[PDB]
């Protein structure tokens, strides 16, 4: 067999951050802004705990891609994408990447390397009138499909044939946008229904986002488990000479592997050295 | 400037009918819902009755005294909103006030059952 | 149609003070409220939208409040301006009914 040295001790170094990201108010929103014209919000610098996120109706959907929602609590995100709004029932399923129909083409689209969580939930006691709740409006017209995270509020009469419109809707002539008619009588898939997406993105930049995970102390010249900002692994630590550039968090070797980072809180450098090993 | 001017109040003997009038000004009619209200003399505002705009169908709805007798129509090519009111009881008067509803498109967050213009308002007096 | 009543409707209070008016809605009604603004001799003014958010080219003293079957606008700091009738209005159901009017005055 190959002998290998055990950790001894595992250390987790986190951003000295206090304060709270506001989910709340991106979810405990009085109103979902309409699909065509989806809201969209920046959080960062701030510490992320999502595992309030459920605190909020019984989730319909809760799909994640590329993480997990139980190991949200375990990562350091950089940036946080937000986006609110509303759609209906069985149009749930378009908001995914590679996706296609009248929500993916001309009101949201979701890149193909997409790597966040979607959450939806149903809304008819909020989002229902029984009259028609005519707030939201989704676009049905458009010259062509939608680049990723790309938001169209024109509302300029859409030209389908030759004939010229002059402003005028009518035959050929179709007003881009249309409403939705939500009522407490409609059915599931036509009931109203509030999607918040997340979009995160990882490494490069430091994380400013980050999960409640405790910072313990950093302990070098030892083989230790360790977690730099969600960057886990297994080494020993040691003091680097690296002429590490201020904007510069980390370094890789010839085989892409983290060979040096920077303490997120101390921002000193240290050099990775794996757990001394071999064959017997 | 948003302007809805009004005309054709005045006053009218019981059971007679009149014509109001209210053009608007300042804004995309076309894409603004288009509300009736009145106010009794002394008493708190009234809904009278609510056309939709043409984007969205045009449905009129009326009031439960006025279903039957009030008829709500609009005019895309002057701007222009029409309120033509029947067989009027001496119930009937009270000053009417044309507003709109106008919805943003941009922002995202636009009502669409909100007063947010209001004509200057006329007089509708019904007396022997 | 939805029997919807104010309360108070006679209050009053002097400049620099807090005033609040309760609007009560017969059935659970959503975030599908709203407040108006009358002057004497003048057309209403449209203040609190969705009972929660400030209309545009309104001064930030006035703030909207509540969900379902109560709701609330308070006025901070009352102003010599600020002596009007209040209106809330309900737009859930198709048939709109407007409030019984709350008239605020001074001392």
């Amino acid at each position: 067999s190959n002998f290998r040295v055990q950790p001894t001790e595992s250390i987790v170094r986190f951003p000295n951050i206090t304060n709270l990201c506001p989910f709340d108010e991106v979810f405990n929103a009085t109103r979902f802004a309409s699909v065509y014209a989806w809201n969209r919000k920046r959080i960062s610098n701030c510490v992320a705990d999502y595992s309030v996120l459920y605190n909020f109706a019984p989730f319909f959907a809760f799909k994640c891609y590329g993480v997990s929602p139980t190991k949200l609590n375990d990562l350091c995100f950089t940036n946080v994408y937000a986006d609110s709004f509303v759609i209906r029932g069985n149009e749930v399923s378009q908001i995914a990447p590679g996706q296609t129909g009248n929500i993916a083409d001309y009101n949201y689209k979701l890149p193909d390397d997409f790597t966040g969580c979607v959450i939806a939930w149903n809304s008819n006691k909020l989002d229902s009138k029984v009259g028609g709740n005519y707030n939201y409006q989704y676009r049905l017209f458009r010259k062509s499909n939608l680049k990723p995270f790309e938001r169209d509020i024109s509302t300029e009469i859409y030209q389908a044939g030759n004939k010229p419109c002059n402003g005028v809707a009518g035959f050929n002539c179709y007003f881009p946008l249309r409403s939705y008619g939500f009522r407490p009588t409609y059915g599931v898939g036509h009931q109203p229904y509030r999607v918040v997406v997340l979009s995160f993105e990882l490494l490069h930049a430091p994380a400013t986002v980050c999960g409640p995970k405790k910072s313990t102390n950093l302990v070098k010249n030892k083989c230790v488990n360790f977690n730099f900002n969600g960057l886990t692994g297994t080494g020993v630590l040691t003091e680097s000479n690296k002429k590490f550039l201020p904007f510069q968090q980390f370094g890789r070797d010839i085989a892409d592997t983290t060979d040096a980072v920077r303490d997120p809180q101390t921002l000193e450098i240290l050099d990775i050295t794996p757990c001394s090993f071999g064959g017997v | 400037e948003v302007q809805l001017v009004q005309s054709g109040g005045g006053l009218v003997k019981p059971g007679g009918s009149l014509r109001l009038s209210c053009a608007a000004s300042g804004f995309s009619f076309t894409n603004a819902w288009m509300n009736w209200v009145r106010q009794a003399p002394g008493k708190g505002l009234e809904w009278v009755g609510r056309i939709k705009s043409k984007a969205d169908g045009g449905t009129t709805d009326y009031a439960a005294p006025v279903k039957g007798k009030f008829t709500i129509s609009r005019d895309d090519s002057k701007n222009t909103l029409y309120l033509q009111m029947n067989s009027l009881k001496t119930e009937d008067t009270a000053i009417y006030y044309c507003t709109s509803d106008v919805y943003d498109f941009s922002t995202g967050f636009g009502q669409r059952d909100d007063f947010d213009y209001w004509g200057q308002g006329t007089l509708v007096t019904v007396s022997s | 149609d939805i029997v919807m009543t104010q309360s108070p409707s006679s209050l009053s209070a002097s400049v620099g003070d807090r005033v609040t008016i309760t609007c009560r809605a017969s059935q659970s009604i959503s975030y599908f409220l709203n407040w108006y603004q009358q002057k004497p001799g003048k057309a209403p003014k449209l203040l609190i939208s969705a009972a929660s958010s400030l209309q545009s080219g309104v001064p930030s003293r006035f703030s909207g409040s509540g969900s379902g079957t109560d709701f609330t606008l308070t006025i901070s700091s009352l102003q010599p301006e600020d002596f009007a009738t209040y209106y809330c209005q309900q737009s859930y159901s198709s048939l709109i009914t407007f409030g019984g009017g709350t008239k605020v005055e001074i001392k």
